[PDB]
């Protein structure tokens, strides 16, 4: 079996590379984020542009959403996240402290809680509600490239160009389990599978790993594609057959079979390397975005 | 100062 992803709308409007795509746990939106300081809401369904949302004063690494959609926050090169009220467009609090470039965030499940990663090395947990910042972890010993929360918010996954994968205790800020394989090229996505139990790992050699978290050892390699240079966003697709989908810098999206790891599609149609992929999570829609030559976001739809 | 204006639209 193989889906059929098929390209139904481009998105264009931002002036500058698109760093990350959201949607909405609701369906409704897509969130963009941009080098060019602004994030953009577009329909889910129709591509039809809804809103601007400005106030950072320096491009735009990643933007996540609450888990009621009515909240998103953004992590920016201002040093900054803000989180906004999606509604209105407003900026709700503005999170300070990170001393260097903020490249990745998330709410918990819960999300009465952030977590960032930034160039200055450490992973920062935030009270959404007060915008205190409640641990300031020191997670790495080079850039932090992904953060995420797992199933029930108690764990967090942070990857780094150090190579490293490490997983936190939320509560506690502890460092839990730390996984590398037997080498150390930098990781430059990580996420936790839906169901919390394995680690989607990305390196800059090339390959995805699928990782089994409390065993601590490394379950399927995906391969195939190039991804030398960017932390690009990764997924899995649930919605119809169970995929892994990420993106490219040979400007292709990949779809891979979770199971016996072999590529089923390949999407064409951007022009520059595409940083960023996001699945939606009751349709089977992807979104994709790409850097500065492309400026566009692609949603492609499939039966399955 | 990024040169592509993020972080995450650079090489490290």
């Amino acid at each position: 079996v193989k889906p059929n992803y098929a390209l139904k709308f481009t998105l264009a409007g931002h002036t500058k590379a698109v760093s990350s795509v959201k949607f909405s746990p609701n369906g409704e939106w897509l969130a963009s984020s941009s080098a060019d300081k602004l994030i953009k809401i577009w329909g889910a369904y129709d591509g039809k542009f809804e809103k601007t949302i400005s106030g950072h004063k320096l491009g735009i690494s990643d933007v996540a959403w609450s888990s009621d959609s009515n909240l998103l926050v953004s992590a920016s090169d201002d040093k900054t996240l803000k989180i906004w009220d999606v509604s209105s467009g407003k900026c709700l609090k503005t999170l300070k402290g990170h001393s260097n470039y903020v490249f990745c965030c998330n709410f918990n499940p819960q999300s009465n809680l952030i977590v960032s990663g930034s160039f200055d090395e450490s992973v920062r947990i935030w009270d959404v509600k007060t915008g205190k910042c409640l641990k300031t972890l020191p997670a790495h010993s080079d850039p932090v490239s992904a953060v995420h929360f797992n199933r029930d918010g108690s764990l967090i996954v942070s990857s780094s160009y150090d190579g490293l994968c490490r997983i936190w205790d939320t509560a506690s800020g502890q460092c839990l389990k730390t996984l590398i394989d037997d080498d150390n090229p930098p990781v430059s996505f990580v996420k936790f599978s839906p169901n919390g139990k394995y680690i989607l790992a990305a390196t800059l050699d090339n390959t995805l790993k699928l990782w089994d978290y409390s065993k601590g050892k490394c379950l399927k390699t995906y391969t195939g594609h190039k991804n030398e240079k960017y932390c690009i966003f990764a997924n899995f697709s649930v919605t119809g057959g169970k995929w892994i989908v990420s993106g490219s810098e040979d400007n292709l999206v990949y779809i891979w079979n979770l199971q016996t790891k072999e590529i089923v599609q390949k999407l064409q149609g951007h022009t520059d390397v595409v940083i960023s992929t996001a699945c939606h999570p009751t349709e089977n829609i992807i979104a994709s975005a790409a850097l500065e030559n492309d400026k566009t976001i692609k949603l492609w739809k499939s039966d399955c | 100062l990024n040169p592509h204006g993020a972080a995450r639209a650079e090489v490290y």
